[PDB]
RNA sequence: CGGUAAUUCCAGCUCCAGUAGCGUAUAUUAAAGUUGUUGCAGUUAAAAAGCUCGUAGUUGAACUUUGGGUCUGGUUGUCCGGUCGGUUUUUCAACCGGAUCUUUCCUUCUGGCUAACCUGUACUCCUUGUGGGUGCAGGCGAACCAGGACUUUUACUUUGAAAAAAUUAGAGUGUUCAAAGCAGGCGAAAGCUCGAAUAUAUUAGCAUGGAAUAAUGGAAUAGGACGUUUGGUUCUAUUUUGUUGGUUUCUAGGACCAUCGUAAUGAUUAAUAGGGACGGUCGGGGGCAUCAGUAUUCAAUUGUCAGAGGUGAAAUUCUUGGAUUUAUUGAAGACUAACUACUGCGAAAGCAUUUGCCAAGGACGUUUUCAUUAAUCAAGAACGAAAGUUAGGGGAUCGAAGAUGAUCAGAUACCGUCGUAGUCUUAACCAUAAACUAUGCCGACUAGGGAUCGGGUGGUGUUUUUCUUAUGACCCACUCGGCACCUUACGAGAAAUCAAAGUCUUUGGGUUCUGGGGGGAGUAUGGUCGCAAGGCUGAAACUUAAAGGAAUUG
RNA sequence: GGAUAGUGGCCUACCAUGGUUUCAACGGGUAACGGGGAAUAAGGGUUCGAUUCCGGAGAGGGAGCCUGAGAAACGGCUACCA
């Protein structure tokens, strides 16, 4: 979300130590640098076919997918770049020996790779403190459609 | 409206079995129902049982043996790990000597001796003695 | 009723006499009562508990008023059973 | 218990043994089905339908005689509305109150059941909102309702 | 009856906030959440309380029974409260005499009244660093004037 | 407890308890099921919001793979000790697995190792043999990897890995005993030698099995699933063409629209859940509109000459220039009797003369339709008696205030007489009542009796009688819905009592709320709401041994 | 970009309007250092944990820094307050 403009700021942003030599003269010019991500996650073409740079998505960056391979729903999404998981859950209390659901929002940064809307389900993998708060980026988007392509009732 | 089914029929059970009614009916009638006086059938609390198909729901009329004392269900169905039965067991029924907790779990639904031989425990539904 | 009453089998006395939702089965207790008008000769399967005011195939001429319960059936008229 | 009110009823339509046909009572599968969408085409409502299969033809359900139910057959043929059968009757009816205080504003157990049709709309709505039938971030109410309804 | 409270297996907040919010009407409990003892209750929340002997006052008592009971009103050191300390045994106030140090200590009864007392909350015990019973039974001598 | 025999004060002797300790004070845990998850109460003892709606919460009907065989591993009781108090099988057992076969896949392949013989290539080392294996082209893959492809996801539970030590429990051991400690033990007493465990800690994460339970999900515009599809479209792209830069192939892997087929092509119920449609009904339900009775009042005209009112026993108080009484009206704004009940409806509050209109509603019936929409609910709302309040209209009588006449030691209190505010209404508010069934809502199930009513069935029943009638109205039996009694309680309950206040120490169907000795106090404060009155919300300090409830006898 | 050993709203510029919240955000209180543990002791629990171990803080306050691998040290220093 936000998007496009690929090439939009004071600066101008490339992959850094990565090369689009104009001496040579292939059809793609850029070099599209991306990342294998491991853990059984498959590197969606969104990235490589894509434009945008990104420092901080797991493809097309030197962010580094570890540890945590968390989940959860996606509620928030307006900011730029970044998601707000929802990871709900149990929490056990033994003087009453029941359950409180408990929520947790987790903010996770996006690589533009995938689409996220909200009301939508996503694992998303800790990696290098991204931001403040964004300690996590996503990774796979479950629900990709999740009933968009169909509504749609009258035959 | 009406929520645990299970509760709801083992009342009707426990309140026959006060009068000394030779049977009673069930209105709806589920596995977990089944399986539950499967294994009153099992140790011998319950006589035959008939499971009416309404074409439809479920129903079912139970043959009382004048042995059942209580038909208990214990409500928010506990996960129980595997000591704590005996907690359970020990603050539900009269005796170690005898009674039941008839629990599900991942092998089905047993009985607390029963999930005990095979060591594999869960949630608890009721009990009888 | 009391102690004992092998609820499995019921004499048909109770189950007519009980709630047609209250029994063993719930089974209802309507039926598609056949009419004929008095003008075309042909059979209309009235059901007994219609809601409407049932006209013939074609022709006007009013079979049964739906009343609460089963319908008064229009003036005159004859009947099969279902 | 019943939803708003402290009546008990069962006033209720049993629905007997046999998912199978009472064979005698004939026509056919293809003939009712083509009855049902003369009908839907007509403006009735699958509940108005199936009482006139009933009452007069020979039909005991479209369930039992075609397979399918009847808002399924309409839906097949495309003859179900946008607004669903039942929360349009209340849609109607929320109406037809809302327009009966607009008058007279001083009358206040019609107030209070208004407020309950409206809650029961949203009771519906909510669910039908839910299941994907009407569109999500749309509220069925008050003043845009009567727009809905005509 | 379903008994009032709630019973789900996830119901766990709604027993916990209750339980909380229910507490708050046993009355061990609200002095101990709401500070009573330090806040108030002359001593500060503590056994006992040095004090300087004020007064010795004769408190004439409640009903049934009908003696005047013998105390003295204190000025506690720490907190510059004042308070009526109750001196026990045959005399004795004798013993405490006046504008002595008094070590006091509580009746009894978590503050409140001990039985006829009207008022008065405290037993000297030493007195200017004694103790009234031995003074009393006269097993130790007091350090003179 | 203590007023001259005080078993409680104060002293001697006895004596009790504990004992090198025991008392006292404050905490605190237990006792306290007096904080309650297990596990409390709420008709009256404290406690059910006046009522309904209602978001979060919490909870939520049933339904999808069951059963039978066939072998095969254990593990203790048995059958003798077959044995030098211990051990190894069988005659037997239950119990826990494992493999499978049953319309059945356990995730599937691209390849590595195919262990094995399903084999049969030479057929025989050889008791007359299907006892036994040197042995390799087709080839059973589970005997393991090592890489894809892509996993419905959770909760739940398993054993595992981890949860520093001391602590905690606990094994070993002569610190003399222990409390402990990590020591110790045995020789020729020239050297040797056992130990320093195990368990727990369950919250979260990680591991793996299990698939009941509970949720979640998938094909209903099939854009669905597969593949001998046959076209294609976008690829991507390594491997050889000497090696670089191409272009296009053959091809093997993506991905994407076509079209040809395959399969049983794909929706569970239709909850004595709920909603919604229809039907006839029912109602003192509500709003708005009219009609009455008839009533009281004043006034009119009318008539009749001493009192009429009032009295609680008794008085005061009023007119006579007929008040009152008698009769015709008029106005006004009221109410809306008798019927009227152990009757109706309404969420309650509340609602009875009439018709009319306005929408709503319960029950009912229903082989109608949707298919989880449902129950209860902190926030928030809607209504909400009377009084009060602003602002209007009216004011008959009663009638908070007041005057005033008696009585009594007195009495601004009854009674007495009058009588503003109101009462009544309309437009605003207020938001509480013994708004009380002092009994939260839903849910189920237990006992009969007879009735009672609003629905519905059957009676060649009876009578109506206009000839058969057919409605109506009963009788009788049973039924869904409503409102209450009788007896025993074997069930509850402290009991009164209660068929719910039962199905509760044999303690668990779901949910909301409230209470924790009495007072202080529904106060102080602070919010917040109100025109205000006041509401909602809501203290402690201090105080006190009882406050209650129910019943028993007096 | 700047800084840092390094990640980062850690800092700076320019841009966007997010972020948390009745599953109690924020605020207040704490006679609160956290945990191990302690007492109590059927089960469930309650209360306590300044205190022999492990973390974290502090060296009258609050700052700032030298040296040094390691200090925002205080049995180092600079200052201001007390
Ligand atoms: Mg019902
Ligand atoms: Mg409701
Ligand atoms: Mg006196
Ligand atoms: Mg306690
Ligand atoms: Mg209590
Ligand atoms: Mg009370
Ligand atoms: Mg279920
Ligand atoms: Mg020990
Ligand atoms: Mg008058
Ligand atoms: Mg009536
Ligand atoms: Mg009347
Ligand atoms: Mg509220
Ligand atoms: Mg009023
Ligand atoms: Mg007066
Ligand atoms: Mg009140
Ligand atoms: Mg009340
Ligand atoms: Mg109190
Ligand atoms: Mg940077
Ligand atoms: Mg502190
Ligand atoms: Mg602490
Ligand atoms: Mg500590
Ligand atoms: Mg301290
Ligand atoms: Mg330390
Ligand atoms: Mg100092
Ligand atoms: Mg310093
Ligand atoms: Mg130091
Ligand atoms: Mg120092
Ligand atoms: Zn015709």
């Amino acid at each position: 979300s936000t998007e496009l403009t690929v090439q939009s700021e004071r600066a101008f942003q490339k992959q850094p130590h990565i090369f689009t030599n104009p001496k040579a003269k292939a059809n793609r010019k850029t070099k599209r640098w991306y990342k294998n991500v491991g853990l059984g996650f498959k590197t969606p073409k969104t990235a490589i076919e894509g434009s945008y740079i990104d420092k901080k998505c797991p493809f097309t960056g030197l962010v580094s997918i570890r540890g945590k391979i968390l989940t959860g729903t996606v509620v928030s999404t307006r900011m730029h770049r970044t998601i707000v998981i929802r990871r709900d859950y149990l929490h056990y209390v033994p003087k009453y020996n029941r359950y409180e659901k408990r929520h947790k929002n987790v903010p996770a940064h996006v690589s533009p790779a995938f689409r996220v809307q909200v009301g939508d389900i996503v694992t998303v993998g800790q990696c290098r403190p991204i931001s403040k708060t964004v300690r996590f980026n996503v990774l796979k988007v479950a629900s990709a459609t999740g009933k968009a392509n169909k509504q749609f009732a009258k035959f | 409206t009406r929520t645990s089914v299970l509760a709801d029929a083992l009342n009707a059970i426990n309140n026959a079995e006060k009068t000394g009614k030779r049977q009673v009916l069930i209105r709806p009638s589920s596995k977990v129902i089944i399986k539950f006086l499967q294994v009153m059938q099992k140790h011998g609390y319950i006589g035959e049982f008939e499971y009416i198909d309404d074409h439809r729901s479920g129903k079912i009329v139970v043959q009382l043996n004048g042995r059942l004392n209580k038909c208990g269900v214990i409500s928010p169905r506990f996960n129980v790990k595997i000591a704590d039965v005996e907690k359970w067991t020990a603050n539900l029924l009269p005796a170690r000597q005898f009674g039941y907790v008839i629990l599900t779990t991942s092998a089905g639904i047993m009985d607390h001796e029963e999930a005990h031989r095979k060591h594999v425990s869960g949630k608890i539904l009721g009990f009888v003695y | 009723m009391v102690l004992v009453q092998d609820l499995l089998h019921p004499t048909a006395a109770s189950e007519a006499r009980k709630h047609k939702l209250k029994t063993l089965v719930q089974s209802p207790r309507s039926h598609f009562l056949d009419v004929k008008c008095p003008g075309c000769l042909n059979i209309t399967t009235v059901f007994s508990h219609a809601q409407t005011a049932v006209t013939c195939e074609s022709c006007s001429t009013v079979l049964c008023t739906p009343t609460g319960g089963k319908a008064k059936l229009s003036e005159g008229t004859s009947f099969r059973r279902k | 218990g019943r939803m708003h009110s402290k009546g008990k009823g069962m006033s209720s339509s049993a629905i007997p043994y046999s998912r199978n046909a009472p064979a005698w009572f004939k026509g056919s599968s293809d003939g009712v089905v083509e009855q049902i969408i003369k009908y839907a085409r007509k403006g009735l409502t699958p509940s108005q339908i199936g009482v006139l299969l009933r009452d007069a033809h020979g039909v005991t359900q479209a369930k039992v005689i075609t397979g399918n139910k009847i808002l399924r057959i309409l839906k097949s043929n495309g003859l179900a509305p946008e607004i669903p059968e039942d929360l349009y009757f209340l849609i109607k009816k929320a109406v037809s109150v809302r327009k009966h205080l607009e008058r007279n504003r001083k009358d206040k157990d019609a107030k209070f059941r208004l407020i309950l049709i409206e809650s029961r709309i949203h009771r519906l709505a909510r669910y039908y909102r839910t299941v994907s039938v009407l569109p999500p971030n749309w509220k069925y109410e008050s003043a845009t309702a009567s727009a809905l309804v005509n | 009856m379903g008994k009032g409270k709630p019973r789900g297996l996830n119901s766990a907040r709604k027993l916990r906030v209750h339980r909380r919010n229910n507490r708050w009407a046993e009355t061990t409990y609200k002095k101990r959440l709401l500070g009573t003892a330090f806040k108030s209750s002359p001593f500060g929340g503590s056994s006992h309380a040095k004090g300087i002997v004020l007064e010795k006052i004769g408190i004439e008592s409640k009903q049934p029974n009908s003696a005047i009971r013998k105390c003295v009103r204190v000025q506690l050191i720490k907190n510059g409260k004042k308070v009526t300390a109750f001196v026990p045994n045959d005399g004795c106030l004798n013993f405490v005499d006046e504008n002595d140090e008094v070590l006091l200590a509580g009746f009894g009864r978590k503050g409140k009244a001990k039985g006829d007392i009207p008022g008065v909350r405290f037993k000297v015990v030493k007195v200017s660093g004694v103790s009234l019973l031995a003074l009393w039974k006269e097993k130790k001598e007091k350090p003179r004037s």
